[PDB]
């Protein structure tokens, strides 16, 4: 239980190479060994809560309060019950943890494969020598649209190509 | 010599020796700093008494490391030393 | 380099719904023994006036 509840935490410190600044769940991690290591001292501290009778009352021979006592710890043996109050808003955090969670799920899956596809996608279809800059234009016509109003508006001149080719001036 | 110190009224026990210098071999100079290798002494023993109760039994009791027994040691040692 | 970045939480979220659980439970249950200390103290207060 103890080495169960924080053998998931190592399962989140590998999931937090990807997610770098966690503001609260190490915190929240932090929290739930700051209370759960203040509960095995506790309970490893914890002496049966009561007066010997036998032995720790009979060490007095005058004794004159300690039926007294026993019978104040006895009255009030019944401390007080334990408060498992959230039942609504606990749940509130998880349907919030559901309706993300998922939401990551299935587009993570549907991407994988959306995208592996694309990958099957490009290794058979690169038309590097005998592809066609009409084609270019069907494809996108951003790539058409792009070069009417270069000329109205006045940017005749085009950068951008000796850095690829050379100019290939006649010696 | 910054491991070894240790403060008076709080004896050790054995189980929890064999970790601390076990890991002055394999993985102390990646210590973090002079000044902080005592909370990290603390947190191995930590890491060791959670999640790793077993380690610190199957020493305790039969008062020696097996073969088996320091293939895990090791593990842990390199585990906690990647943290 | 998008595949290697989707590939990272391919298998993170669904996991991270157990970690949202029990990490709920394991912050919010420490009220057993919370009152179990209110008796615990009441019983150092009850061996200190008897020593006394």
């Amino acid at each position: 239980a103890k080495s169960a509840a924080n053998k998931l935490d190592w399962a989140k410190v590998i999931s937090s190479l990807r997610i770098t600044g966690s503001t609260a769940t190490q915190l929240s991690s932090f929290k739930k060994r700051n209370d759960e290591a203040r509960r095995q001292l506790l309970e490893l501290q914890s002496q049966p809560t009561e007066v010997d009778f036998s032995h720790y009352r009979s060490v007095l021979k005058n004794t004159s309060v300690i039926d007294k006592i026993e019978s104040y710890v006895k009255q009030y043996k019944p401390v007080k019950i334990d408060a498992s109050k959230q039942l609504q808003v606990i749940e509130s955090f998880e349907k919030h943890a559901m309706t993300n969670a998922k939401e990551t799920e299935s587009l993570v899956s549907k991407e994988l494969k959306d995208l592996q596809s694309t990958l099957d996608n490009i290794q058979s279809a690169r038309p590097f020598d005998e592809l066609t800059v009409d084609d270019l234009t069907k494809i996108k016509p951003e790539i058409d649209a792009k070069v009417e109003e270069m000329v109205k508006k006045g940017k005749w001149d085009v950068p951008g190509y000796k850095d690829r080719f050379g100019n290939l001036n006649v010696m | 010599t910054q491991l070894l110190k240790q403060n008076q009224y709080s004896p050790l026990a054995t189980e929890e020796q064999v970790p601390l210098i076990y890991a002055g071999v394999n993985g102390h100079l990646d210590g973090i700093e002079l000044s902080r290798i005592g909370e990290f002494e603390s947190s191995f023993l930590s890491y060791l008494k959670s999640n790793h109760n077993e380690l610190l039994t199957e020493i305790r009791e039969k008062g020696e490391l097996s073969k088996e027994l320091l293939a895990s040691l090791k593990s842990a040692t390199e585990s906690f030393v990647a943290t | 380099d998008r595949i290697d970045s989707v590939s990272q939480l391919q298998n993170v979220a669904e996991t991270t719904k157990v970690l949202f659980d029990v990490s709920k439970e394991t912050v919010e249950l420490e009220s057993e023994a919370f009152e179990l200390k209110q008796k615990v103290e009441l019983a150092h207060e009850a061996k200190a006036v008897l020593d006394s």
